[PDB]
């Protein structure tokens, strides 16, 4: 199955016309991230039947040369934000490898759907595009993956992610879940959580090729 | 910039900064000794952590558009300079940061 069928169901279950018209004005009367072309970069690079793993972010990075359409990823040249520096420290411990690039495009290729719950944001304005219908959209995406996939890992970082457990048929699917890799939260148990190895143990266990997390 | 500048000027002397926004369960933060304020329990709070790649991280929490937390981290060790429960300040050290409660109701 393809994202375009799934997207068709969601866009006929709910009326995203008001949202589409809105984001049209935003992109032509504001500075919105990411680029219009990259809003779905996650779906682009992790085709539906390639999803092994789902990592929820929240909000796209609101700064310049950061967001490009994947949760947690900044453009190659850009500098590491905190949550992402910590994600790499835990990866270094869990798996062993030390990633240099803060770009997660290769994780997407490898079957990690890096899905933020909101997919647009105005430059500088931290939660500018909450409550325009994105959350409905991304809820239906988590549902869709649970519904039409057979054995998938959902990694839920921070309480807001963990509100999405009620969308995820854990009779069918795995859930690895911890406090957020924010420096504010990371030490109440994201460090040592080892979700990369855990994810692969689970995938190995349903006869699926593990995620190469490294370069 | 009001509270950001102050909180940063202070921590330096005891260079510039960007802002990472994250929603966190109140619970996710390191309270340690402290019970979580009653009126805050099971709250999803907006957090702004200030940083640069010379590196220690300062931050500000808010909930229903009210400043509730200000603090800094040093690995496992969080300290709160400020804790407010929406209704009342429970802890303050704003005087360190040359800030008043009224610098918060007004930003």
């Amino acid at each position: 199955m393809e994202w375009s069928q799934i997207f068709h169901d969601i866009t006929t279950k709910h009326d995203f016309k008001a949202m589409h018209d809105f984001l049209e004005k935003e992109y032509s009367t504001a500075i919105v991230y990411p680029d219009r072309e990259n809003i779905y970069q996650a779906f682009d690079l992790t085709p539906f039947e390639n999803i092994k793993v789902v990592i929820l972010g929240q909000d796209p990075y609101h700064g310049p040369n950061q967001a490009h359409g994947l949760a947690f990823s900044v453009q190659p040249n850009a500098k590491f934000p905190p949550s992402l520096r910590n994600m790499y420290k835990e990866l270094a411990d869990d798996i062993g490898c030390v990633r240099q690039t803060p770009h997660l495009q290769d994780w997407a290729r490898e079957g990690v759907l890096l899905l933020n719950t909101v997919l647009t944001v105005r430059q500088g304005e931290a939660n500018s595009h909450r409550d325009i219908g994105w959350e409905t959209f991304t809820d239906e995406i988590i549902k869709a993956v649970s519904d039409y996939k057979e054995h998938v890992v959902f990694i839920l970082w921070g309480k807001p992610a963990q509100q999405k457990i009620k969308l995820i048929d854990t009779s069918k699917h795995c859930i690895i879940k911890s406090v957020h890799p924010s420096p504010l939260s990371a030490y109440r148990g994201f460090f040592g959580s080892k979700p990369y190895s855990k994810a692969n143990t689970y995938l190995e266990s349903v006869g699926k090729s593990p995620i190469n997390w490294c370069e | 910039k009001q509270i950001k500048a102050h909180l940063t000027r202070y921590l330096e002397e005891i260079q510039e900064y960007l802002t990472e926004f994250v929603q966190l369960g109140i619970e996710e933060l390191a309270w340690g000794e402290r019970k979580i304020p009653e009126k805050l329990k099971g709250a999803i709070i907006d957090t702004y952590t200030f940083y640069d790649h010379s590196l220690i991280y300062s931050f500000i929490g808010t909930y229903q558009g009210k400043i509730i937390l200000v603090g800094y981290t040093n690995g496992e060790y969080e300290h709160f300079f400020y804790i407010n429960d929406t209704v009342k300040t429970l802890h303050s050290e704003l005087h360190l940061l040359n800030l008043t409660e009224e610098d918060l109701e007004f930003v």
